[PDB]
């Protein structure tokens, strides 16, 4: 489980505790705490005292139960070996194993989302082979364009080399990397230094530091309109200057590159690699852009709404020329409704943003239960975000193992035997005290129109052939896209009938699926009755078996399902028709 | 009083009938037929045999067309499975009208828990109803005598089955409520298929013995409050 | 152009908003907290044109049907790893843009942004002014389960196991079976009876209204069907994004709690005083979940007494007998409980144990079943509804209703002559 | 596991039937428990 | 006394624990011999295909070449043809080698002449083109080991101890001979046949003497093998099968099928085209490279606990010398385990080294974890449909099965929380309780009766057909497959047979789907009633009540036989004997008139009728 | 069971006290998160 | 169409404002609980032909 | 069917003044036991 600003630990200190070792001091504690291969990661101080708080319970719990191996308020313990408890330990055992899974693998996503508690991660005794396979695993893996990549090969390094002076003599270990790196030596190796300088020129001029700002420039710097798009809220250095400054150090974009392949292939390359890796794990600041950068929001994420701010003329555009035309009063009308819709929105453009940003910081600066958290949403960018689906697989994942581990309690722990006798003493009977083998189910509620004989028809007999033609395969996907329709609305209703106006809605939503089904019926039907011009010739009796005389036909007057008065569990209304339908009026 | 046998009686006499429905409609075979094809099918909806007609006059509707030969196919194979459906609908529609006691307690749900997709011989249990061999036909339909007897020695199941096998007032109680066949073959016999009288009086008195020792540790403790109290 | 650009924001491992803070668009727990686009929508003013949910079982369903996809979403996953390795080896632009054009036009997501289609002008303004077509196709977010969302089997069942759905019919049929209860103990007080006369007394004033020359014509102008009666939206005040998130996200607050308490307990972890992790998490997690599983059963058994004085009043040894108590007037109690039960199933061996009598039995009040007494009686009933013919179960009961004279002339003695409404002659 | 071979062998009577797991809500086990199955059961029936 | 409380009850558990595992004893064997004869009729039906299609003859294994360059290894000719290993000798459990093979295949040059037509301009329609071209045809490694006929003779020894005991059993219980022959006649109509175009029969005196020590299936490398230019695959072999056995050393080789989907659909194992490599070992190297790294002794290979965190980086870039697979992320999380020194360990490392967390071969890592869960149930469905099979033919197949049980029968094989027992045990109280269950029954069977099957057949004669079967018998497509040539003309109830072949296994593939479908509720079920007896309605004590109901309600569906079936006497009133009425005046006095209520005062209906003591003259049964 | 309800009501209360930690701010630089 | 709601007038006051009609009651023939023209407090037209 | 029983009794008289043709005994039955069921049929509260 994650939310927004989530400590997720890496660790396994199971293991390490699980083998003996116990950490009491700080300094043992922190080189327990870091990796010795090619990555080095450092956490944040918030997380530093919430880690070594971390082995304080679990060096002090796994104590405890070494303590008690050398229940809830009520139930209690069975005797051991039996297969209750036994399974149950089972039942325990693989909520917590599976529940270690989720939490390391949430340590180790939120480690290279670059969250703010894992502010750095270093690459030391990092081998070339290891600068590849990070590469290839996290950005020629996390890429979309070749061209982009080989783009942020110099951005960054320009990047860093203007301000290697605001990293500690820590972060000084790029710089050699940085430093050695080949320009201009031969076609397939590295690019030239017109890229270089072209990246470093614009770095220079939009006092680029952070890679929050590295990424917007990596997707304003190509485009045209660079000039209004990366406009920043304080605007930049004139050209005129950032060129002899360039030229004293010593634009027009640099297409002329090396195949994206050299960048992970080139033993050159590397140290220039090092300086891309670094970009991403180090160098990657959590700081918000477009307040900087006030238009490339619109382009990078998707714009606001109230800041785009003869509607009836579209209107009637929209509706074309067979309504007839909005008149004198009407066109008026909606063009004032449309300006004062347009001026509201004028007001509530920015006070929108703000009121959003400080409610979901409520629940944020709140030691309280997460109500309104997600598990990616800042006030501020991380272009390296993992997606919500990346969280909530193993999000679902561990819930259900929760569950798992809610139920694994019975297994192990037992009430009192004669409060179990008690219990017993009232024999579950089918008559009375039996829950109704009806359930307001899915399948319950497809079954009965699957119960349909005229559904079932037309799915079996009267749709044409699914296999044959694929219009019939859409079609029938339809079909069944319908009838599930139905089966759904069917389904909520049963659900939350009780609700006094959520079931009235979800029985609008019956009232509309049905609707369409029995739209859909009235003429899929009438299609296999027009199918009979096969048989309207002179094989004029074709004596007993024809297919819709009566072999469809039969079957009767059907009957639609928006009208089908359906009660609670999926089966006719016994009350009748006048309570079912105040029962089933609209919401409004 | 006694409302709870007064309902037992009417399920048992629904569900004795609806046993009685379902090796009726094992003892049969049914037909669809569309265009030119008899499906024969079983109870338990296996494909028996798919013939034609014996003048097969829609041979010059067919012409082998393939398109409207299958149609026609899964045409009356869907006849002679809404058959068995609709006569596993009626022969419980005749059940629930003719109950007296289900319609004392009158309920609508009634007509509608229980329908041709639920009610007890189905088309997905058929294998291990049909493809099975004669011991286990008799020992499956809880006719151990005959099961001893042939020990003692497609689809077919109509090899077990006889007019007295349908006759709901004598098929015994793991058939008639099979909801709850594993806890009923307790009081299953195993010579013949009645009752197991020993079985059942004897696990009422073990269980009213262990009741009246309850009952007498609280005579015992009611009176000891009784006498410290008053 | 759009969806061109949207697919390819969707082929990124980037997150489509950069999990930054966007205020049109919503975290719905539905999608999984994914970046739903949902402008506010201030023809009805300040109300966020969302989905607002209604029950916690559309985020089971959604759940459901997200784990039922996620096998899917591997698969779409895995083609679109290739499908950018393609986009990388493409040096050239245009041909580059060119590739995922015509992939989002296979893959089929230019028709998920879900456009209006609603020739009525009021409700077209309504909509095309804030989210409008040019609003929703150029803002449009899709996540990597829109597209399975497509090209996906239908799905049969539902995110509910067997604990959950017994306790779910549990909670529904308890609520519907005490709301009964209530409404029959307002029946045993008489409030229902006072409703109705306050009507008729109420109606001592009410003028016939006036329906003007041409009946349809003055309910016409009424709807504003006729050439140039077109009606817009009363403008009404608009509210500010602070009431509207609090109306949406709460909503949304009101998720299962299994999913609400085990998030939120967890998120109580890393900004808790002794935070843990692991085995001795999962653990305290799970039991807040099972505490609070008790006590809201425990409260709800208190609601239960509250609504219907359930529970024994003053002490058990109460000097006077041990059931003494007090009936308040127009106030539920414990004995009324007991008393409007033993009233009608006194000695009940079934609902229709009086069923003997006639006139007793033909009774529609409470239902109609009990005289559909064969399966034709049921069918022709079910078909008589569809073609909307008046139930012939129904006509059981004979309702000669109230004459059209005694109507008029109760109208006409409490208003006094109708003096206002007889011709001038 | 390639370590945990014998370490994962568990008690657990090898069937597909669930009759193998007949206990009361004491769990304990006087025909066909285990040896000490069935000593766990005379124990924690023995002390109530 | 709880011993003899406990024993009527756990003496029948325990008969019914040991019958369970008997029948499973007597099926388990006689499911064998189908198996045995669908797996030579198999091989025969290869030893047809291999006369028709182009074989790889070569399939060759190399090692992985430097995927990395020099500081000037340009692009042009970085594949020269001096540092490309032929072949190889040898592959070590946690290693990784390129495999290859030789194709000539229509499509591989469908493949080659567009990769070879242009280069780096690369178009949209060229990538479109060609990845439909590398989907037509698959290519699937396996890397069996050899087994010398010692193995073998203790095999059969182990399989004829077990007849030896399914004999015994079997002739001691007279039930377990029908069983058997039910099983065998059920395997028998089960199996999915295969009437092919039948081969030329092992010639006697021509024979493939293979006695010596045949090839035996272990592992499959990869299943779903892509088209290349280079023509390669580079797989890693896991080190512990996906059986949880790790696998031990042994010589192996790499038998490449190829499939070719424009001549073989819906795979059948018969119609590809195999081949046979260099024999060679492989084996586990962890062991001797701890100590080679190291120089500790020979019997104390043991004694490493700890990694030192500062030899350890050049561990393991030697173990990646030495030839194994190291990768950076592995070495990375067991780096969060440190020693009171600051070293990994090494139960930790190896652990996860050996552990599928991180890198596994593609052929499982394709299929989605969330099959993981479900290839418990299609993998035993499958070994029903197909009898008696091993694991080579169980993994020849998963990946194919698993994805078609999850296209077209997803809720099928899908979890249900209604309908798994995700404990075997405790659920007798957990899962499944004394008032939900008879809810349980119903939503299985309309879960089932909701679901269908789909189910194909041939007679072999040039008309195929394929249907969709539901759980009511009804069928909702069905498709004559003409595939064949125009000669086909088919009379019409051959046409009929064809399509009764394909009705009839799309019944029976729905039966065994179905039966899996709902297996585990019924079997616990079957424990919560078979021992919850003493809570249910009709146990215990109040057994003697539901028997004696269950008699009268015999008694009474007999009568109404006689009487017609109009609701018989409500209070008693079509009884000719005071003495058979069973229905009493239960009213506090008989003689006062007063005290006859049902409440504490006489109630009225419509009207004011005196509703207490009914007369006859109100009553009516209209 | 009136005791084990307290039991619980402990449980309850000793999970939602959530006394607070005291949470650190680290200096920000424009190019690393000191 | 209207509501049982307090107005302050002496006339408009002395009807108390009734909580509304039962979401699942079962209602007789002649009475409805007056939500709606179309369920009155008291249905007029018979059910006869 | 429909508990038309004016037009049941409508018809009745219809028939009796027409008596061509002559009303087979089942028409007698037919109406006879249309004005039993008629006779059950129950009034309404405000009646009863």
């Amino acid at each position: 489980i994650t939310t927004r600003g989530q400590f997720n630990p890496v660790h396994d200190f199971t293991y390490a505790m699980e083998r003996g070792v116990r950490a009491r001091d700080e300094k043992t504690f922190e080189k327990l705490i870091t990796n010795p291969g090619p990555l080095r990661i450092a956490y944040s101080p918030d997380y530093l005292d919430w880690l070594y708080r971390c082995y304080k319970a679990k060096g002090k719990y796994m104590d405890a139960r070494a303590a008690a191996e050398k229940p809830p308020p009520g139930m209690f313990l069975r005797p051991p070996n039996s297969f209750r408890r036994l399974s149950g330990e089972m039942k325990r055992k693989h909520a917590q194993e599976t529940l270690d899974e989720v939490s390391k693998a949430q340590g180790m996503l939120d480690l290279f989302e670059r969250q703010p508690q894992f502010p750095a991660i270093h690459i030391d005794r990092c081998t070339r082979f290891h600068l590849v396979e990070l590469f290839k695993e996290m950005v020629l893996e996390r890429s979309l364009e070749a061209v982009a990549i080989w783009d942020k090969a110099l951005l960054y390094r320009a990047i860093l080399s203007e301000r290697k002076a605001s990293y500690p003599a820590s972060f000084r270990y790029i710089f050699k990397a940085v430093e050695d790196t080949v320009f201009a030596h031969s076609s397939v190796n590295c690019p030239s230094l017109e890229a270089y300088y072209y990246f470093l020129y614009l770095v220079k001029k939009y006092y680029i530091d952070n890679a929050v700002e590295a990424h917007v420039v990596l997707r304003c710097h190509r485009e045209p309109n660079a000039t209004d798009l990366l406009f920043s809220n304080p605007p930049p250095k004139d050209e005129v200057d950032v060129r002899n400054a360039i030229e004293a150090l010593q634009f027009a974009p640099p297409s002329s590159y090396p195949p994206i392949e050299a960048l992970w292939r080139c033993e050159e390359n590397v140290p220039l690699l090092e300086i891309l890796l670094f970009g991403e794990f180090n160098l990657i600041v959590s700081e918000n852009p477009f307040v900087k950068f006030p238009t490339a929001h619109a382009f990078l994420t998707r714009p606001y709404s109230t800041e785009s701010s003869s509607l009836a003329n579209v209107i009637a555009e929209k509706r074309g020329h067979l309504l007839p035309s909005f008149p004198m009063n009407v066109a008026s009308a909606i063009d004032g409704r449309a300006q004062e819709l347009r001026r509201l929105q004028q007001k509530h453009h920015r006070d929108d943003t703000v009121s959003f940003q400080t409610l979901l910081r409520s629940t944020h600066v709140d030691d309280n239960p997460s109500t309104f958290s997600s598990y990616s949403d800042w006030s501020y960018f991380n272009p390296r975000a993992v997606r919500a689906e990346e969280r909530d697989r193993l999000t679902r994942k561990g819930i259900d193992a929760l569950k798992e581990y809610d139920s694994a309690t019975e297994d192990i722990y037992r009430r009192s035997f004669e409060d179990a006798q008690a219990s017993n003493f009232q024999r579950v009977t089918e008559a009375w005290n039996t829950f109704p083998p009806y359930l307001p189910t899915l399948p319950h509620f497809v079954s009965i129109i699957k119960k349909d004989s005229h559904i079932s028809f037309l799915l079996h007999v009267g749709l044409p052939e699914r296999c044959s033609s694929a219009e019939a395969a859409a079609k029938h996907k339809e079909f069944e896209r319908r009838i599930y329709q139905l089966a759904r609305a069917l389904y909520h209703t049963a659900l939350e009938f009780h609700k006094e106006t959520v079931r009235r809605v979800n029985r609008q939503k019956v009232n509309v699926a049905a609707s369409l089904l029995d739209n859909f019926f009235e003429q899929e039907w009438v299609a296999m009755l027009r199918e009979s011009e096969s048989l309207e010739n002179s094989l004029e009796q074709g004596a007993w078996p024809d297919k819709k005389t009566d072999m469809a036909r039969r079957l009767g007057r059907y009957i639609p399902f928006a009208r089908r008065s359906l009660d609670e569990n999926g089966f006719p209304t016994d009350a009748r028709a006048d309570d079912y339908a105040r029962w089933m009026e609209a919401p409004a | 009083s006694f409302r709870y046998t007064n309902g037992l009686v009417g399920a048992l006499k629904h569900r004795m009938m609806l046993e009685s429905s379902h090796r009726e409609l094992v003892r049969r075979r049914f037909t669809g037929h569309c265009r030119g094809v008899e499906v024969v099918c079983s109870g338990y909806g296996t494909v028996l045999a798919v013939r034609l007609v014996d003048k097969t006059v829609w041979e010059p509707f067919y012409r082998l067309d393939f398109e409207r030969i299958a149609e026609s196919i899964k045409a009356a194979l869907w006849d002679a499975t809404r058959k068995i459906r609709s006569a596993k609908e009626a022969a419980l529609n005749r059940s629930l009208s003719h109950n007296q006691q289900l319609r004392a307690q009158a309920h609508l749900e009634h007509w509608y828990d229980e329908d041709a997709n639920t009610l007890q011989p189905l088309a997905f249990e058929a294998l291990k109803h049909e493809a099975a061999t004669p011991w286990m036909q008799f020992v499956q339909f809880g006719k151990y005598k005959h099961a001893a007897a042939v020990m003692h020695s497609e689809g077919p199941c109509v090899t077990a089955l006889d007019e007295k096998d349908v006759d709901p007032t004598s098929i015994p109680i793991g058939s008639v409520h099979p909801l709850f066949l594993p806890a009923l073959i307790q009081f299953e016999s195993r010579v013949d298929n009645s009752l197991n009288d020993d079985a059942i009086r004897q696990e009422q008195r073990r269980e009213m013995s262990r009741d009246e020792q309850l009952f007498w540790e609280r005579v015992e403790l009611i009176r000891k409050g009784q006498v410290a109290t008053i | 152009d759009w969806a061109t650009q949207m697919q390819r924001e969707l082929f990124g491992e980037t997150d489509p908003l950069g999990g930054q803070a966007h205020k049109d668009y919503y975290r719905d727990p539905a999608r999984g907290y994914s970046p739903q686009y949902a402008p506010r929508n201030f023809a009805e003013g300040g109300a966020i044109s969302y989905h607002h949910a209604q029950s916690p079982m559309e985020y089971a369903e959604a759940t459901h049907r997200r784990s039922w996809l996620d096998h899917d979403v591997a698969r779409m996953e895995a083609a679109f790893q290739e499908q950018r390795a393609l986009l990388r080896g493409m040096e050239s632009a245009t041909e580059r843009d060119e590739l995922a054009r015509r992939y989002a036009a296979e893959h089929h997501v230019a028709d998920i942004v879900v456009e209006n289609q609603s020739l009525l002008p009021s409700t077209q303004v309504h909509h095309s002014t804030s989210t409008s077509g040019s609003a929703l196709r150029q803002q449009a977010v899709v996540d990597r389960f829109q597209i399975a969302d497509q090209q996906s089997p239908l799905a049969t069942s539902d995110g509910m196991g067997r604990e959950e759905l017994a306790h779910t019919y549990r909670m529904r049929s308890e609520t519907v079976h005490n709301d009964w209860i209530e409404e029959n103990l307002r029946i045993v007080h008489g409030l229902r009876e006072k409703e109705k006369y306050d009507f008729t007394v109420l109606q001592r004033a009410t003028r016939i209204p006036f329906q003007g020359y041409d009946m349809d014509r003055f309910l016409a102008q009424q709807k504003g069907t006729p050439y140039g009666a077109q009606s817009l939206p009363p403008n009404t005040a608009s509210s500010t994004m602070e009431e509207a998130q609090r109306t949406l996200r709460d909503p949304t607050a009101t998720v299962p709690s299994f999913e609400a308490i085990s998030q939120k307990a967890f998120a109580r972890n890393t900004v808790r005083d002794h935070p843990t992790t692991g085995e001795e998490l999962t653990q305290e997690v799970v039991d807040t979940i099972r505490t609070s599983r008790e006590a809201s059963e425990w409260q709800r058994e208190q609601e239960r007494a509250q609504r219907f004085g359930l529970g024994r009043q003053g002490a058990l040894v109460q000097d006077g007998g041990p059931d003494k108590r007090t009936l308040k007037k127009h106030v539920n109690d414990e004995r009324i409980m007991d008393a409007m039960f033993f009233r009608s199933d006194a000695y009940r061996k079934t609902q229709t144990d009086e069923h003997w009598n006639p006139y007793m039995r033909q009774d529609t009040t409470h239902g109609v079943a009990h005289l559909l007494n064969n399966k034709f009686d049921i069918a022709r009933r079910e078909d008589r509804l569809s073609k909307g013919e008046q139930d012939l179960t129904e006509r059981s009961v004979m309702h000669f209703g109230v004459p059209i004279q005694q109507t008029i002339d109760e109208f006409v003695f409490r208003h006094r002559n109708a003096r206002g409404e007889r011709p001038l002659d | 596991s390639s370590a945990s071979l014998s370490l994962s062998s568990l008690p657990s009577p090898s069937s597909t039937s669930p009759f193998a797991t007949v206990e009361d809500y004491m769990g304990t086990n006087m025909v066909f428990g285990s040896p000490e199955h069935v000593k766990d059961s005379a124990a924690v029936w023995a002390s109530y | 006394m709880v011993y003899a409380v406990q024993r009527p009850l756990l003496f029948s558990a325990a008969n019914l624990a040991k019958a369970e595992d008997l029948i499973r004893g007597v099926v388990k064997n006689v499911a064998r011999p189908f198996g045995e004869r669908r797996r030579a009729k198999l091989k025969q039906l290869r030893a047809n295909h291999r006369r028709l299609a182009t074989p790889v003859q070569g399939v060759v294994v190399s090692a992985v070449v430097s995927d990395l360059l020099e500081s000037g290894a340009d692009v042009s000719e970085a594949k020269k043809a001096e540092k490309m290993q032929e072949s190889v000798t040898f592959w070590p459990l946690g290693a990784r080698r390129v495999v290859s093979y030789d194709w000539p295949t229509p499509h591989f040059d469908a493949l080659k002449r567009r990769v070879a037509a242009a280069g780096s301009a690369v178009t949209a329609q060229s990538t479109k083109e060609i990845q439909e071209i590398k989907r037509n045809a698959f290519v699937e490694v396996s890397l069996w080991r050899r087994v010398t006929a010692e193995e073998t003779k203790q095999r059969r020894d182990a399989v004829e101890e077990e007849t030896r005991r399914v004999a015994d059993v079997v002739r001691t219980i007279p039930p377990l001979a029908q069983v058997q022959q039910y099983a065998t006649s059920l395997y028998q109509r089960i199996e999915d046949a295969a009437p092919f175009p039948a081969a030329t029969d092992n010639n006697a005196k021509s024979e493939q003497e293979d006695d010596e020590s045949s090839w035996e299936f272990v592992v499959m490398l990869d299943d779903r093998v892509v088209l290349n230019a280079n023509q390669a695959a580079e797989l890693y072999l896991p080190y512990t099968d996906a059986s949880g056995v790790p696998i031990p050393q042994g010589e192996c080789r790499v038998r490449v099928r190829g499939f070719d989907v424009d001549v073989n659909p819906t795979l059948n194992p018969a119609f590809c085209s195999e081949a046979f490599s260099t024999p060679f070992q492989v084996f586990d190297a962890i062991p001797q490279l701890v100590q080679q790294f190291f120089g500790t002794a020979k019997p104390s290979v043991a004694e490493v606990s700890d990694i030192p965190s500062s030899k350890f980086i050049q561990f393991c870039a030697f173990l990646r010398e030495a030839g194994l697979d190291v990768p950076v992320q592995c070495e990375f999380e067991a780096g969060q385990v440190l020693n009171a020194e600051g070293d990994v360990f090494m139960e930790y490392f190896l652990n996860l080294l050996r552990s599928d967390r991180f890198h596994r071969s593609c052929a499982q890592a394709g299929l989605t974890e969330m099959q993981r869960v479900i290839e418990s149930s299609c993998r035993a469905h499958w070994e029903v449909h197909h009898p008696g099979a091993n694991e080579a033919e169980w993994a020849e197949a998963r990946r194919r099965v698993l994805d078609r049980a999850m296209e077209k029968e997803r809720e099928w094989w899908f979890p249900n929380e209604m309908l798994d027992v995700t404990n075997m045990s405790p659920g007798s109280n957990h899962g499944l309780r004394l008032p939900m269950y008879p809810a349980t029954v119903r939503y299985g069977r309309e879960l089932c009766t909701l679901l269908a099957a789909e189910g194909q057949f041939d007679n072999n004669s040039g008309l195929s057909a394929t249907c969709a079967v539901n759980g009511t018998g009804a069928a909702e497509s069905i498709t004559f497959s003409t595939g064949d040539h125009i000669s086909s003309t088919f009379s019409m109830e051959e046409a009929l047979a064809v399509a009764k072949g394909a009705l009839r296994n799309a019944h029976d593939r729905q039966n065994t789907l179905a039966a899996f479908r709902l297996g585990p509720l019924s079997k616990h079920s079957q424990v919560l009633l078979f021992c919850g007896i003493n809570a249910t309605e009709f146990g215990g004590k109040y057994a003697r009540t539901y028997t004696y109901a269950f008699e009268k309600a015999k008694k009474e569906l007999a009568e109404t036989f006689v009487s017609g079936r109009v609701v018989p006497g409500v209070d008693e009133d079509e009884l000719l004997r005071v003495s058979d009425k069973e229905g009493v005046d239960r009213f506090a006095s008989s003689t006062h008139p007063e005290q006859r209520k049902t409440q504490f005062v006489p109630r009225v209906g419509p009207g004011g009728a005196p509703i207490e003591d009914p007369t006859a003259d109100q009553k009516t049964q209209w | 069971r009136k005791e084990v309800v307290e039991r619980d009501a402990a449980l309850m209360k000793k999970n939602l006290s959530t006394g607070r930690r005291l949470r650190r701010k680290v200096e920000s630089s424009r190019t690393h998160r000191n | 169409a209207s509501v049982s709601q307090p107005l302050s007038v002496n006339f408009q006051s002395s009807v108390t404002v009734a909580a509304p009609a039962a979401d699942l009651f079962r209602t007789k023939v002649h009475e409805g609980t007056g939500t709606s023209g179309k369920d009155p407090y008291l249905r007029t037209l018979p059910n006869q032909e | 069917e429909c508990r038309q029983f004016d037009r049941c009794d409508a018809i009745w008289q219809e028939l009796v003044d027409r008596r061509w043709p002559r009303a087979s005994t089942l028409t007698a039955e037919l109406y006879l036991r249309s004005i039993v069921d008629h006779s059950y049929t129950p009034t309404s509260g405000p009646l009863q």
